[PDB]
């Protein structure tokens, strides 16, 4: 927790690039986070969908973007 | 480091500690069963993860088990 | 006389002397006057000879061939004064005893290290300098007279010097 | 006041970017009120150049065959021949801001506070000294008060022009001259 | 006899004294070359390193860039010149960056903070100072005729 | 202004005491300050030089820059020129850091790092007088480029007799 | 007191010098040529041999060759950057495949591997099944 | 230092002095003479290579548009050519010297030899022999050759051609 | 000699998933990653050898090495708990006895009536 | 200024500029040995 991943202990001390690779891999697996409650990890999940709806929201506004800008609708 | 468990199923037939490559294993005396000993794990530090003592062993199910877990320099066998 | 004298090739090789001319104190130090004139004559004639075969003349002589063509066609009466001007120096330069050959400071005119040298240094590099160039106008006369006997071109790249004077 | 609550606050969200000098730092201020100074600068000789015609065959494109499809806008129109000069002046200027941030001499005021730099105690000095809302008009010269002083006036000139720009619907050249009492055209 | 041996006399090291790696050629070049030469400043190392590499770089972009065969095909490979030196800048920053960290380097040696940041700059101005010349000298290339 | 000026070389009579209104010295260190005045006040000398010497007394017999302009002379001029001249002045610096590794100057200092005319006297006032002609006349070349460029640019800027101009 | 070894690439790296390194010594009654666990032959000597390995399990593969050879006697350590040495093996002077008093058992769990807990009855633990 | 070498002494007629070129010179002298010596069997050695691959024929460069005359293709080649193998020559000689300031440097000896054989070995010393004695030959064979060349016109195989 | 040297590293063992550190130390107290090589004359590391007039080539010099009298008393170090054990179980100056009669090894290797049997003999 | 150079602006700043220091980020952050 020290180093990148800090949510790993086991991972941030491998001396490896696999350290790397693994970190990335298992960033959006809360569950299995050091010291992860269940409060939190229900906390964290509402946080990461308000995110991802803006990411399918701001899709939406840059297809239309677009299409207004530079099609021939 | 990895994780090595004996559970008392062990007959304490010596196949697991002649099977570590890096010493990981011994026996020690114990009264559990007819040979008078029982593998023990005190160098974990040093277990690779190969698991020829878990091929080793005669028991059903295996009584030796290693589980991988954080990795080191030792575990991950660099000469570098 | 040995690798601590003036004009040795290098620390490592010293005194360069592949023909053993030089033995003891006395064969050097006439080999080192010798050598030192013959530098001087040559830096003054490798200096003429560019001069001259530039397309360079004094006046009076304005039609005078350049090269050693200048020893076949210009009269004897004109080469003579040459050998009067340097018989007079000759008998002129006189080495001071107790320094090195070619130190002409005892001559009746003043002539020595003047402001140029103050240090010891200063005039040991003066002197390697006078003789290095010494060195190499020679071998420059000789090779500007052997190329101009061969091809024409004492100069190999170019035919004449075209100096600059700005004054 | 809200101005350290703000840069306190900014810091705790953004450490490591605080640690530089970045964000809403007096490093930053001095930095950016330097280049907004030589911009007002850059700015008023381009108004200059564009009264006066001394851009050469402005309005005409650059050559597709010479140049590439790196000088095109939309398909083959390519950059006119005054934006690519433009371009170049400001990338002379550029060259020689990258040249300084990479290659700071000693004595040498760096874009980022580097504690390894020997002028790191000077630059947190002086940037600790600097501060307010009204310029030291005790201290005057060439000093780093009217340094940040007119840094500032130059970055408030930059937005009154852009502000007053798009308000009369004009262009920021044509700010510029109408500023200078028509001086330029 | 014998051209091979185990270096320093160490068998057992995973190293062996060749006359690749241990002649008299290869000791002299690699003792006097710029990063491993006694007496050089970091910024002097960086420097002449920078001077070597920005002077032959350009050739491939000026030479077989897309701008090749316009006019002013050597100014664009002067410029992809640039741009080579900048990424590897950043390259030699963030590499000092996470090699040393950011404390305050205790020494001189080229292996530390500051001395690092000194090598990179020089290595900076050396590569784009040589890419200039090297765009000076290729403005006008000599036939060497008399 | 710093306190090392007052032991250095450059006050003289036209200014007994050191001149620094702007307070610069406390920006730019005194070494390289120094350096830098020396540097920039030879290279001014020989260009105060070179900006008339062709005209006034002739260019070479080359057709390459056929113009007097010493302005216009610069593109004028081959490339290869500007290469090895860019090349010579790299020799200098070369030459400069070298000497002064061998604990020799170019300042001013004891043992010269450039004295081919072997005039630098081992007296310290001679040195004195030397190194402030020195620093006189490069502040004085420095003045004199800096005018005969802006009296080409801007006419008139600075009184440059019309034939150097 | 190195075997006779004319070298090779296959010996310890930069980790040796700044991480970890391991011995093992041994005693010889002749010269005999063995297998190099890094590549080619070496030649023991007659008595105490010395030998320098990058990685444990290269010692331990050396000490199961020489018990081919008769040699029982190996001892193997691991020495720090430092200096200071760690005796590893064997590590009470009595191989572990013989048993030994004195020796405590270590991970042992009183039960057949078919009794460790679920894994939904220890979330957000911290702990695994086979650790509980 | 006639009592310490022994590379280049071989059978007909051992040590090989008659003007007496080597009497009364000093060990610095004598290495010098011994590298030049190296130094002029090497590259005569290349020079004949080279030009008994022109000769033939064998010259594929520029599209084998030079002449099969050496003399001749040395001055159809251009300037540049000539500059880069000056100055890539004067490189290798400058790291030469580097190499010649380290102690025990063994006149000639680039490579370092000395470092894993000396001459106590035999067949080191026939080896090197074999070499002195080509450099020897090969010099006598590119001033001859050049004779012949320039003198006879003729660049090629005098000697054995006869035969065949 | 600390027998724990090795133990006092800095790798901090996980709550789940990880042995820790055994009966020597999961990982070595020194940080290996270090510097790259060198100029002449310059260390990479505290410890570094100077590699001569060939610093390219520093990190094959050995600074690292096992003299025979470390080994033997490590060994003893190592092994002093083991040998207290065998004392205790067979029975300072009965073990100063049986280890120089047959050897500290053997004592070790030999059993707690064996060794009862060779203490017959004086 | 008009929007019509957008593209020609914008376009290397996304595709070259933002990438690196992107990439130079996350290396300085998994270089890090103290990140918290
Ligand atoms: C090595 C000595 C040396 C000798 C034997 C000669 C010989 C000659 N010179 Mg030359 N010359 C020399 C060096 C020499 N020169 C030097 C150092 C210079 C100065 C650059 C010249 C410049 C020069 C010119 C301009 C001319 C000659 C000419 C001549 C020829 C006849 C006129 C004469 O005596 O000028 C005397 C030359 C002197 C330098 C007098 C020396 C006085 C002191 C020692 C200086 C004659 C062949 C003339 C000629 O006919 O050319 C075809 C002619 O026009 N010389
Ligand atoms: C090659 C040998 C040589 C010859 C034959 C001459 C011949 C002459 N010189 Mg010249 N001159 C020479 C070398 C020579 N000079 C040298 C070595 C110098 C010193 C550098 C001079 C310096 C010189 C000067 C300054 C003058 C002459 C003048 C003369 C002319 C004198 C007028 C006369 O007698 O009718 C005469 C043609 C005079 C002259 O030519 O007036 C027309 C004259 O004023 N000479
Ligand atoms: C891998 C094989 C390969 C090769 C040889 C080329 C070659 C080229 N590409 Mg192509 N290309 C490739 C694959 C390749 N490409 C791939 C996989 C893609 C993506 C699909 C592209 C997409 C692409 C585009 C979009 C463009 C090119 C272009 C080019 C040209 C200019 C590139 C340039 O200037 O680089 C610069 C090169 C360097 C800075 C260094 C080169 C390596 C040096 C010389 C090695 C030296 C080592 C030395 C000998 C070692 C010892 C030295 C001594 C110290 C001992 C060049 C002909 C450009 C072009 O216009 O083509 C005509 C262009 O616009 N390429
Ligand atoms: C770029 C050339 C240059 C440099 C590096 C220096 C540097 C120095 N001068 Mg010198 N000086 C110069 C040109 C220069 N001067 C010229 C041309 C003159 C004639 C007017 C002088 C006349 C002069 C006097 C009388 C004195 C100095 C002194 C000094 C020292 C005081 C520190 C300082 O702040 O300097 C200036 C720092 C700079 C960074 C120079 C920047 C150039 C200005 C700011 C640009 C504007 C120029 C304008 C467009 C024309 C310092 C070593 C003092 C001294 O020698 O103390 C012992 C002193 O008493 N200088
Ligand atoms: C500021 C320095 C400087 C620069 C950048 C130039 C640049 C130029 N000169 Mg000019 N010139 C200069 C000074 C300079 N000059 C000086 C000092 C003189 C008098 C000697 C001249 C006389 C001159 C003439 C007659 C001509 C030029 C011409 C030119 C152009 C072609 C290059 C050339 O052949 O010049 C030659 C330049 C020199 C011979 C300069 C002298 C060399 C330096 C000063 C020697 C210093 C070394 C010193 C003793 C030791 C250093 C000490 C230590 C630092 C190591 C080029 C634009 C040509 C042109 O095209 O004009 C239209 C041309 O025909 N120059
Ligand atoms: C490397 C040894 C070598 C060899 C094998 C030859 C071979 C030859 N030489 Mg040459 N020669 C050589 C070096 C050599 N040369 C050297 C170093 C010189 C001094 C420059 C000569 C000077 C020389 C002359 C003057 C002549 C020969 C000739 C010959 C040819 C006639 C046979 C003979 O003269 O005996 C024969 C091809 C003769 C020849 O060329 O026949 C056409 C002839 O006339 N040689
Ligand atoms: C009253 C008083 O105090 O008096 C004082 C005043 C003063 C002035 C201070 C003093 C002095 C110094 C003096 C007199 C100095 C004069 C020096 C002089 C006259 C020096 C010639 C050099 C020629 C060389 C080195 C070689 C050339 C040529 C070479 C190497 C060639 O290959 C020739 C060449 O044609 C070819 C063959 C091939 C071409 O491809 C190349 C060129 C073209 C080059 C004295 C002595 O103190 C006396
Ligand atoms: C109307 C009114 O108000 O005024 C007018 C007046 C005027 C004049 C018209 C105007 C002007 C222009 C000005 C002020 C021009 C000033 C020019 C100036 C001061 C020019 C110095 C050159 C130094 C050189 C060439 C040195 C070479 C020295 C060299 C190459 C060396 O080797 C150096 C040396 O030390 C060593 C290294 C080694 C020694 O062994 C040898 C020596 C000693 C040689 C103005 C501006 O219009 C104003
Ligand atoms: C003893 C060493 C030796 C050398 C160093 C040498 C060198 C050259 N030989 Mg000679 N040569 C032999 C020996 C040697 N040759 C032998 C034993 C025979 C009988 C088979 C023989 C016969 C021919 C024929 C028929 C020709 C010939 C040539 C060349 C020429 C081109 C070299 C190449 O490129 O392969 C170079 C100077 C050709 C020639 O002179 O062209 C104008 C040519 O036509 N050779
Ligand atoms: C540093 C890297 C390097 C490059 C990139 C390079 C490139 C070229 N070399 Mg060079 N070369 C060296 C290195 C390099 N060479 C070195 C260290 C030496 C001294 C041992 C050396 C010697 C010669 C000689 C004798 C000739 C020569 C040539 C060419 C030419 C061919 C194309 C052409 O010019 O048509 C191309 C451009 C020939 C030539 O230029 O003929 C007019 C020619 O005859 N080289
Ligand atoms: C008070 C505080 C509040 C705050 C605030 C508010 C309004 C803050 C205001 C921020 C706003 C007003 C800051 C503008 C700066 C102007 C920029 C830097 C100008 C750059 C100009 C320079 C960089 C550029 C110059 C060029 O471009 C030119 C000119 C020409 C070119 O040829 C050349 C160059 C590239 C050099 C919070 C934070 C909201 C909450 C807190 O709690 C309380
Ligand atoms: S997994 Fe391999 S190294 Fe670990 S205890 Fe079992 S046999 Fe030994
Ligand atoms: S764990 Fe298995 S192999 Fe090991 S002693 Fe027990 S029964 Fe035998």
């Amino acid at each position: 927790a020290t180093k990148f991943p800090k949510f790993s202990q086991a991972l941030a001390q491998d001396p490896a690039t696999r350290r790397i690779w693994y970190g990335i891999a298992t960033a959006h697996d809360l569950e299995a986070h050091d010291g992860m409650t269940e409060e939190n990890l229900y906390q964290k999940i509402f946080a990461s969908h308000f995110g991802h709806l803006a990411i399918i929201f701001l899709w939406t506004s840059g297809n239309l973007f677009h299409v207004a800008w530079q099609g021939n609708f | 480091s990895h994780t090595v468990k004996i559970y008392d199923t062990c007959i304490g037939c010596t196949q697991c500690v002649r099977a570590c490559p890096t010493d990981v294993l011994e026996m020690v005396p114990w009264d559990g069963c007819k040979s008078g000993q029982i593998a023990s794990s005190p160098r974990v530090e040093d277990c690779v993860g190969c698991k020829r003592c878990e091929t080793a062993c005669p028991t059903d199910f295996l009584s030796v088990r290693v589980y991988l877990g954080a990795e080191t320099t030792r575990s991950l066998g660099l000469a570098y | 006389d040995f690798s601590g004298e003036i004009g040795a090739a290098n620390a490592e090789l010293g005194c360069w002397d592949p023909l053993n001319f030089c033995t003891d104190q006395a064969s050097f130090d006439k080999m080192r006057y010798a050598e030192l004139k013959h530098g001087r004559v040559a830096q003054l004639a490798a200096w003429g000879y560019a001069t001259t075969w530039s397309g360079a003349r004094f006046p009076g002589c304005e039609d005078f061939p350049a090269g050693h063509e200048a020893v076949l066609k210009i009269g004897t009466e004109n080469l003579i004064p040459v050998l009067v001007v340097a018989g007079a120096l000759e008998t002129l330069w006189k080495q001071k005893e107790g320094s090195f050959p070619g130190d002409f400071s005892a001559t009746s005119f003043p002539v020595g290290f003047g402001p140029f040298a103050k240090t010891e240094a200063d005039m040991i590099d003066l002197r390697t300098k006078e003789l290095n160039n010494g060195r190499a106008a020679m071998m420059g006369i000789l090779g500007m007279i052997v190329h101009e006997q061969i091809d024409g071109k004492p100069f190999i790249f170019f035919d004449k010097f075209e100096i600059y004077a700005p004054f | 006041s809200v101005f350290d609550d703000a840069v306190k606050d900014w810091a705790e969200e953004y450490p490591q970017f605080a640690a530089w000098g970045w964000g809403p730092s007096v490093q930053a201020e001095i930095w950016n009120g330097r280049h907004a100074m030589f911009g007002w600068v850059v700015m008023c000789a381009c108004a200059y150049a564009k009264g006066h015609g001394l851009i050469p065959d402005a309005d005409q494109t650059l050559d597709l065959k010479e140049w590439g499809t790196l000088a095109t806008i939309s398909g083959k129109n390519t950059i006119t021949n005054e934006r690519a000069i433009i371009l170049i002046a400001n990338v002379h200027a550029l060259m020689v801001g990258l040249a300084a941030t990479i290659s700071p001499n000693s004595f040498a005021d760096t874009l980022l506070l580097d504690p390894n730099h020997p002028m790191y105690e000077w630059q947190m000095e002086r940037n600790s000294k600097l501060g307010g809302v009204m310029p030291n008009l005790g201290k005057m010269g060439v000093t780093p008060e009217a340094e940040l002083a007119n840094g500032r006036m130059a970055m408030m000139g930059i937005i009154t022009c852009i502000a007053y720009s798009g308000i009369q619907g004009q262009s920021m050249i044509d700010t510029i001259n109408e500023w200078v009492g028509g001086a330029y055209f | 006899a014998n051209f091979i041996k185990p270096y320093n006399d160490d068998p057992f090291v995973g190293h062996l004294a060749t006359p690749i790696t241990s002649s008299s050629l290869t000791r002299a070049l690699l003792k006097n070359l710029p990063a491993y030469r006694f007496g050089l400043t970091p910024l002097l190392r960086g420097l002449e390193i920078g001077l070597a590499h920005g002077y032959f770089l350009i050739g491939p972009f000026a030479q077989l860039g897309p701008l090749r065969n316009s006019d002013i095909g050597l100014l664009a490979g002067f410029l992809s010149t640039i741009g080579l030196i900048l990424i590897l800048t950043l390259g030699l920053t963030i590499y000092g960056a996470a090699a040393f960290g950011q404390e305050k380097s205790n020494g001189s040696e080229l292996q530390t903070k500051k001395s690092w940041d000194q090598f990179k700059g020089g290595f900076f101005v050396g590569a784009c100072g040589s890419a200039g010349f090297a765009f000076i000298c290729l403005s006008s290339i000599p036939t060497f005729a008399l | 202004y710093a306190s090392e000026l007052d032991s250095m070389t450059g006050t003289g009579i036209e200014s007994p005491k050191v001149f620094d209104p702007l307070n610069l010295s406390d920006y730019v260190p005194v070494d390289w300050a120094r350096r830098a005045e020396l540097s920039n006040g030879r290279s001014a000398m020989l260009a105060t030089v070179g900006w008339f010497f062709p005209k006034v007394f002739g260019t070479f017999d080359s057709t390459d820059v056929t113009t007097t302009d010493p302005i216009d002379a610069i593109m004028q001029a081959d490339p290869q020129w500007w290469a090895q001249w860019i090349l010579i002045c790299g020799v200098f610096e070369t030459w400069k850091y070298k000497k002064e590794m061998e604990g020799k100057s170019f300042l001013g200092g004891a043992d010269p790092a450039v004295d081919y005319l072997k005039l630098w006297p081992a007296d310290a006032a001679a040195q004195e007088e030397m190194k402030t002609k020195e620093l006189k006349n490069a502040r004085l070349a420095m003045i004199g480029i800096a005018g005969f460029a802006a009296n080409h640019f801007i006419p008139g800027s600075c009184p440059v007799p019309d034939f150097i101009a | 007191p190195f075997p006779t070894f004319g070298g090779s690439t296959g010996g310890w790296l930069r980790a040796a010098e700044v991480e970890e390194k391991y011995a093992i010594t041994w005693t010889s009654t002749k010269e005999q040529i063995f297998e190099m666990p890094t590549g080619g032959a070496a030649i023991m000597r007659n008595g105490e041999n010395l030998l320098y390995l990058a990685r444990k399990e290269q010692c331990l593969a050396l000490s199961t060759q020489l018990r081919t050879f008769k040699i029982n006697d190996y001892k193997i350590y691991r020495i720090f950057p430092s200096g200071e040495v760690q005796y590893l093996h064997p590590k009470d002077g009595v191989f572990p495949e013989k048993v030994n008093p004195g020796r405590t058992s270590v991970n042992s769990r009183g039960f057949s591997i078919g009794k460790n807990p679920n894994p939904a009855s220890i979330k957000f633990s911290g702990i695994t099944t086979y650790e509980s | 230092w006639r009592d310490e070498v022994v590379v280049g002494i071989t059978a007909p007629v051992g040590f090989f002095d008659p003007l007496g070129l080597s009497k009364g010179k000093d060990d610095a002298t004598m290495a010098y003479y011994r590298e030049a010596e190296l130094k002029n069997g090497r590259v005569a050695m290349a020079a004949c290579l080279g030009w008994y691959l022109n000769a033939g024929g064998v010259h594929p460069a520029f599209n084998s548009e030079l002449s099969n005359d050496p003399l001749k293709a040395m001055v159809e080649l251009p300037a540049v050519g000539w500059l880069q193998f000056v100055l890539g020559c004067g490189a290798i000689e400058w790291l030469g010297q580097q190499i010649k300031e380290r102690p025990g440097y063994v006149p000639g000896d680039l490579l370092g030899a000395s470092y894993w054989v000396d001459n106590s070995d035999e067949g080191w010393v026939m080896y090197q022999n074999k070499e002195l004695n080509n450099g020897r030959l090969a010099m006598l064979a590119i001033v001859g050759m050049v004779y012949q060349d320039v003198f006879v016109g003729d660049y090629g195989d005098m000697m054995y051609k006869q035969l065949v | 000699v600390d027998l724990d040297y090795g133990m006092k590293n800095s790798y901090v063992p996980a709550t789940g998933g990880d042995g820790g550190q055994g009966q020597f130390g999961a990982q070595s107290p020194n940080d290996w990653r270090v510097a790259g090589t060198s100029p002449v004359g310059e260390t990479s590391y505290a410890g570094a050898a100077d590699g001569g007039e060939e610093p390219w080539f520093a990190e094959a010099i050995s600074t690292v090495s096992l003299d025979l009298q470390k080994a033997d008393e490590t060994l003893k170090a190592f092994t002093k708990d083991a040998a207290a054990f065998k004392i205790e179980e067979f029975a300072d100056a009965a073990m100063e006895e049986l280890v120089g009669k047959l050897g500290y090894s053997k004592f070790l290797e030999m059993s707690t009536k064996q060794l009862m049997k060779t203490w017959g003999t004086l | 200024m008009a929007a019509s150079f957008l593209p020609s602006i914008l376009v290397p700043l996304v595709g070259l500029i933002f990438p690196a220091f992107s990439m130079a980020l996350f290396f300085l952050y998994v270089q890090t040995d103290d990140i918290a």
